[PDB]
């Protein structure tokens, strides 16, 4: 385990979304920076609405 | 606003009082300063760093 | 026979009074472990298992 200054679970929210009658898309920007590792069994979605 | 009345017909009437709506000074309390409910975000595209 | 177990909210560790753990800004809210956040209290997600 390192000791500099990073974050544990990342929240990204949508670039832009399209919403329609049928779907809405979501488009994210995942920034895996340099010295970090990402596993994506970790990779769920977090959605919210009425 | 009848200022004073009785009963039908002699009576006095006192303008309302003067009530200016308007504003705050410096257009305190539109924004939500120090709410752990309602809090803004100025953060990069590292999007967690908030 | 513990049942009392919720009704926390809360919990801020800081040692020597200044130094907080884990402040590497590692958590969500990284000055305090946050455990209950009610709900028409919350914006920004950070709520699981409904």
């Amino acid at each position: 385990t390192t000791d500099r200054s990073q974050k544990l679970q990342l929240r990204v929210v949508p670039i832009q979304t399209e919403d329609n009658v049928n779907y809405y898309k979501a488009r994210f920007t995942l920034n895996v920076g340099d010295n970090r590792l990402v596993d994506l069994g970790s990779s769920y979605f977090d959605i919210k609405g009425t | 606003h009848f200022a004073d009345f009785v009963d039908d017909r002699r009576a006095t009437a006192a303008g309302n009082r003067p009530n200016y709506i308007g504003f705050r000074d410096n257009f305190i309390g539109m924004m939500y300063y120090n709410s752990g409910s309602n809090t803004g975000s100025f953060s990069s595209q590292t999007q967690q760093l908030n | 026979t513990f049942y009392l177990s919720h009704t926390f909210q809360r919990c801020s560790i800081q040692w020597d009074s200044s130094v907080p753990w884990p402040g590497n800004d590692r958590m969500l809210t990284p000055n305090w472990f946050e455990i209950k956040r009610p709900i028409n209290q919350d914006a920004e997600g950070n709520d699981t298992m409904q």
